[PDB]
């Protein structure tokens, strides 16, 4: 089951088992490839074994299968950032924090602390 | 309880 598979991933995440944690992912989207959740969770193990351009991958996928993904615009908006793609970052990061309002999600002040990060790297290369 | 945006749905 990939419900089974991804709840297994989630606490591999937990235990910072990251490449462990994207291969049960990976299972989950084997059993189960049309479910975004799937490819934003293996996104977020990218970003921490800092391999950007899977998670570049992975936020896509997601977005063609969830449009409204806060979590993948998010994602999406982290690589442009480690890529030095600022204006796109910012974007992303942006229309993850409108969504997350239209949502009612709270991440606290997640995104927000974000879009500071990525507007402070843009002023220091315009500069 | 994993609320931060860094970590995956579930």
């Amino acid at each position: 089951s990939a419900q089974e598979l991804k709840e297994q991933g989630n606490r591999l995440f937990v235990g910072r088992k990251y490449p462990e944690a994207a291969a049960c992912y990976g299972r989950a989207i084997t059993r189960n490839p049309l479910v975004a959740v799937y490819y934003t969770n293996r996104a977020l193990c990218y970003l921490k074994m800092q391999q950007h351009e899977q998670a570049l991958a992975d936020c896509r996928r997601a977005l063609e299968l969830d449009g409204q993904s806060v979590k993948a615009h998010f994602f999406l908006g982290q690589c442009q950032l480690e890529m030095e793609s600022y204006d796109e970052a910012i974007a992303n990061l942006q229309r993850a924090y409108s969504l997350a309002k239209e949502q009612r999600l709270n991440f606290g002040d997640d995104i927000p602390s974000a879009l500071r990060i990525a507007k402070k790297k843009r002023w220091n290369s315009i500069e | 309880a994993c609320s931060s945006i860094w970590c995956p749905d579930g």
